């Protein structure tokens, strides 16, 4: 019976669990380990059994213990419980979310915030463009890209938002849909300003200068609302 | 001379030609096209058999004698699926063909010479393929490492430093410093290896540096940023220094669409990931190129087969592999998935037509590791139940579907990552990475590998037994996996600039360390078997893909094989 | 409690078992690791308990799982299962074969052989020679052994056979019991013909001046049915 | 697609699948059994042909990319007669079949790849052969090199030390010094070169001092005396050393026959000079040993083929061969021979029977060192001329018999000597040693030798001409032939003892030196196409040869091929 390193850590899941249900049925109140062993055990024998879908599994998997049948604070850690069980089908990742409403005595790690709000990007005055995705798919802009080279298929008023990004939390992104017409605000890029990649448009610092051979490369390469005077006047490098 | 029943014959000594056997419990049948054994001299050891000294090992043997011969094997192999008897010299394999003693037997040539200095290893009954190759490994734990091994897989090519974020997300080695703490972490595993380089930067500088210090290729991950620039930039820095380029382009359409990113590549060989789009904005129009002649299209392990809880794990994936927090509402409207049912099922016919010519896994990141060659296999016998058998089979056989789906993991990535030279077929003078298989187990679980020519693991019973056999059998490392025999087993595949600077001695590698070649002049022509080009029509209204006009599609299966009948969980 | 790694191993394996015993209760039919796992937990468990001998338990394995009780292909995968069990008197190996009956339906690797059958050793004419065994032992002969330099109890016209092997499978043999006397089929040993080892009767190239040598060292030596002439003339190397 | 006639297709290109080519004025047909090229993308060099840059001079090579290339070549081998293109590098050959460019061609393998390194050599319309091997060279004077080479000649076995009698008479280079002599004025000449040692001794040590030395074999010379205790100490020595041994039996029947001679030689593997007796004291009856395995039987050039002038020059060549005075009453008296017609006219036949495995020179000592090939094709054309064509010609073609006389002095010694490795075909990694003939001169007069992956030689006009053709053209030595060129060119075979010793070193050698290897272990069998192995019942009161009952004879040749259409004198 060739047995596999990742079987024989499913072995061992599948005991850690089988001990958690006995504490269980000796009336233990279970703690984080025991509480996702049990769950993640349940779910491997329900697959093994084959006769529930992923998604019952999933519904099932929020039924296994209730609020008293843990110690306070396992419901506040376990968050989701994963497990790859292996279905008629295949393998399949169960995941099983909240399975355990917080009984909310006892909350390890908890966080108590002041009741004051963060001022992101402080001292920026933010511009507002009104873009248009006039593409056929949904555009997502990050907090940090240079918004001046963003798909060409938005359209907006290039020369605005050059040398810009969002003004929005780092990390986040905002989402145009196509044909949907959004006001975005739009905050200088901050530090040496100098702007390399994206889509190559600028590749250098960005100044008023770089401003019109972006603007005519932009124009050159068909990104919408990009306008260039028809007569360009070449630099020595651009 | 005398006639014995094809029965007992095959009893004996294994299937031979004309003979059909059953892959796994798969329907897909493969027939053995031809034998280079004379019938009657067959090689057998054992008490009685002949491999015994002065009848088939040779008290007289050639220069060029065996250091191990495996017997009556049934090659399986993208060159033909045959029997015949593997010799191994020095490492490499010497000779295909009929093995023994020219003393006493006809039509041995001198590189399959048996003699006192050989081990004979019994293949009778027992399919011999290459080593499997993994080209998306997420390098996220090391014990990535002996479940790939236990699967078949005997080369990894990848990118990570551990359980980083990064690494989660990409298959990315970033830099000198961390390419030489994977370089000099391999030498522990039995595994020949490959380490990514990261592309997401517009400084050829960098870029150079990275090859020079010994990645073999470059990744282009959206999560650090697959802009036209940095596609544009590795794509230079690949072709001054013969490296594959490897992407997984940008699901937001943050710079430009499909269009754009394949204007960046401008007709350039570039390795795809998740050619289907696995959910990205590109999706479904970067199924189109998987049409064209300088896209090698990959495909991973989570969408195929397309079955009935294919659809239910992608989010979770996806958000776990992308590093969203559920539990905020920005993280949870930004995973936004373009995947369809379509898109699923249209993986699988794409495979069986061979537009995808690479499968993969992308390890631990929305990908499984050891289900590389199961789940190919699970999905050449769904299309072969579905579609029947292909219109290009040659005989009452599966050989065709065989040869394009074991291409599809064996000898297509080693083309794609420039390492055909030394892995990916059982041909002479390639390394001897061969797994052997017996047809019950084939494509689930093997009987053995062999690592640089000898036996790295091996399903193995009770160690206080007083046979191998009894119970409990598991996959145990053998002693090519120990001491400094795994040293002489394994490779490490770097750049050609980072071995010419001498990188094994710099670093002080104990591994083989060769060099990657032939990976910027080769195009989806240069697939095994897996060839096709077809101008993809995907209308993204309708999420319809067509080829050639025809619709493609497929139903999800209820019931895959090698699933459940071979797996405790 | 000192643990050896086999006890370790025993363990894994008998929970194993355990596992594939509760998933039969549950009605799950078994595949092929869980069916092979039950019989060797069942088999260590007797074993352990010391009422019954090692063919009890050879006999009792075969009865543990019926044909309905796995999954379709179980039963040609599983060949026999051993399990090495420490009894009473020591640890021995039971071996239990063909433990469940094929159900026919699947068979996984199942062999679709032509019916035509293989001719070996194709183009070479067999002669018949009558050997007797006057020893008190029998005697098996492979099917590449030189048939000239066999077991000297063997009896036969050493003349006839030098240079021939048994024309049979290779890999079987022949046996022939004492006093028994048997007609075998001889062929003409192929390639170089050069017979080197054995019982160092020829150690050169087969032909008839080293037939003569061979003659003359095997009817020094005993060997039966070894005929030389009386007058041999030697030769500078013999 | 087009279609184009196949006279046009021929004189363009060459022969195709199907086509017969005469070789020279002979009756021989060849016949080119398959064809490697792709229709429509044939190699060819010129003003607008295709090799250029960027059509099949590839613009992205692979790093196997070839040094030379030989397009649209008919390889005429023991291996088949077939049409491909030959690529060469690093002085091997690299690969053979359809080369080009990888980026606008089908069917181009990576070590067939031309690019911008690659240089071009026309081969259409040429046969291309690999160089001859004569293994009973006197080295009696060193302008026997350059004759050979032109004839066709690239590998020279042989032995002896300039115009000493011993070497006269013998093919033996004597002693550690006079090997050491041997060996290094062996860097001069543009021809691979291995010497034989004396191997009349009963002295152990001696004998192996010889081979450490640096002799790939012993010969066994009835002037130096041949009998059976040297015989014995000789067989045990080289077995001890894996070095072949050869014999010129005893003429006198001194300390015994036949008989005595194969008793002493005890089955082992042994080359023997003038198997037909020569006239020697062991004919006819020598020729029984023609039929044993472990014989390698070889005949020379003055006896084939039989002709109405053969016996008339025999005696002469006899005396002053041996060494014994015309004008003295004693050496007349003892100069008795036994040759018969009926002999000499049965060695032509068992040379088409393939009894007689190799043919050679016995370069001026009885045989012209440049006639092994002429002569060879000659016998073959008159045998074709007497009995037909043979029964094993699968087709309306001499392919067979064409197979058979061409490994008698191409592959044949080499598997003698233990050289098979290095030289003998036109094969896969075998050196580059090839011959490229025009079929109207084939077998009398090469076009140019190719030597080590560079010409050595080659048909050359006027030097002051404005092309290489105008008259007065002869064979000239080329590039490869001088400064230290032919240092990477040549190679010196040695035996493994002697290059495990370090003689290249030692004697401050320049060329490759090579050890020779697999020389104890062959037979009779192992010979291609010249395999026969039939019991020869001579009977020496009628001096009467039968091979499984049938008489065998020939009639002389009034006029034979090849010899006065294409040279002056």
């Amino acid at each position: 019976m060739k047995l596999t390193p990742k079987e024989l850590d499913k072995l061992m899941l599948h005991y850690a669990g089988e001990l958690a249900k006995k504490r269980k049925e000796k009336g233990i109140k279970l703690n984080y380990v025991e509480a996702v062993a049990l769950i993640s055990a349940h779910i491997m024998e329900e697959a093994r059994a084959g006769k529930k879908t992923a998604a019952e599994l999933m519904q099932e998997g929020r039924t296994l213990l209730k609020p008293d049948d843990v110690m306070d604070g396992v419901a506040s850690m376990i968050h989701e419980v994963g497990i790859e069980a292996m279905f008629p089908d295949g393998t399949k990742l169960v995941t099983v979310h909240t399975p355990i409403e917080a009984n909310g005595k006892l909350v390890p790690g908890e966080l108590f915030l002041k009741n004051e709000d963060i001022t992101i990007n402080e001292g920026k005055k933010a511009v507002s463009v009104k873009v248009k995705n006039v593409g056929d798919r949904p555009v997502q802009i990050g907090s940090h890209f240079h918004f001046f080279e963003v798909n060409r298929c938005l359209d907006f008023d290039r020369e605005k938002t050059f040398g810009k990004r969002l003004d929005i939390a780092s990390g986040t992104a905002v989402r145009f849909e196509p044909g949907e017409e959004k006001s975005v605000e739009l905050i200088d890029i901050g530090g040496n300003r100098r702007i390399f990649g994206f889509n190559a448009l600028v590749d250098r610092q960005a100044d008023n200068e770089s401003k019109k051979i972006a603007l005519h490369r932009a124009k050159e390469r068909g990104f919408h609302g990009a306008k260039s005077d028809d007569n360009y006047v070449k630099t020595i490098k651009e | 001379m005398k006639k014995i029943s094809r029965k007992e014959y095959v009893s004996m000594y294994g299937p031979t030609t004309g003979d059909k056997v059953r892959l796994g419990d798969t329907d897909l049948i493969a027939e053995v096209e031809h034998d280079y054994t004379i019938y009657g001299e067959e090689l057998k050891f054992g008490g009685g058999k002949t491999l015994r000294e002065g009848m088939s090992q040779s008290n007289n043997p050639s220069k060029e004698e065996l250091d191990l011969i495996i017997t009556n094997a049934l090659i399986v192999d993208y060159t033909g699926i045959y029997k015949a008897d593997i010799g191994i010299k020095d490492g490499k394999i010497a000779g295909i063909g009929k093995g023994g003693n020219k003393d006493m037997q006809d039509g041995v040539k001198n590189n399959l010479s048996v003699g006192p200095a050989t081990e004979a290893l019994a293949g009778e009954g027992l399919i011999v393929t290459a080593g499997g190759i993994d080209t998306h490994i997420h390098f996220i734990s090391p014990q990535q490492i002996p479940t790939a091994f236990a699967s078949g897989v005997t080369t990894m090519i990848g990118g990570g430093t551990g359980p980083a974020d990064g690494t989660n997300a990409t298959t990315i080695t970033p830099g000198r410093r961390n390419l030489k703490w994977m370089l000099r972490a391999a030498e522990e595993y039995s595994m020949n290896l490959g380490f990514l380089a990261k592309g997401n930067a517009s400084n050829d500088a960098s870029l150079a540096d990275q090859i020079e210090a010994g990645a073999i290729g470059f990744k282009i991950h959206e999560d650090w940023g697959t802009t036209p620039s940095a596609i544009n930039h590795a794509l230079d820095v690949a072709d001054k220094y013969d490296v594959q380029v490897a992407i997984h382009t940008d699901t937001l359409n943050e710079a430009g669409c499909v269009e754009d990113t394949m204007a960046a590549i401008a007709g350039r060989t570039m390795h795809t990931f998740h050619t289907e789009g696995a959910g990205g904005g590109h999706a479904p129009d970067i199924i189109k190129v998987a049409g064209e002649h300088n896209i090698l299209p990959a495909s991973t392990n989570p969408t195929i087969p397309f079955t009935v809880n294919t659809e239910a794990e992608h989010m979770d994936m996806l958000m776990v592999c992308h590093h969203l927090d559920k539990s905020i509402k920005e993280d949870v409207q930004f995973a936004d998935s373009r995947i369809r049912p379509q898109t699923i099922a249209a993986e699988d016919t794409l495979h069986d037509m061979g537009i995808f010519s690479i499968t993969s896994s992308d390890s631990q990141a929305m990908g499984r590791v050891g289900e590389v060659i199961t789940r190919t296999w699970q999905t050449a016998d769904k299309n072969k139940k579905e579609f029947g058998r292909l219109k290009e089979e040659k005989g009452d056989n599966d050989n065709f579907r065989i040869k394009r789906y074991l291409s599809k993991y064996t000898i297509n990535p080693a083309i794609a990552h420039g390492i055909s030279e030394y892995v990916g077929s059982v041909e002479v003078g390639k390394v001897a990475d061969l797994v052997l298989w017996s047809p019950a187990f084939f494509g689930v679980k093997p009987n053995m590998i062999i690592k640089g020519g000898f036996i790295a693991l091996s399903q193995m019973g009770d160690a206080n037994a007083s046979i191998p056999t009894p119970q409990p059998v598991y996959y145990r490392e053998m002693f090519a996996h120990h001491g400094k025999a795994k040293y002489d087993a394994n490779i490490t595949f770097v750049s050609q600039a980072a071995y010419d600077k001498g990188i094994k001695e710099e670093l002080g590698l104990e591994r083989q360390v060769l060099p990657v070649k032939n990976c910027r002049n080769i195009t989806k022509k240069d697939m095994q078997f897996n060839d096709t080009t077809a101008h993809i029509e995907v209308n993204p209204e309708t999420y319809h893909v067509f080829v050639d006009g025809k619709e493609v599609t497929s139903k999800p299966a209820n019931k895959v094989s090698l699933a459940q009948l071979f797996s405790i969980f």
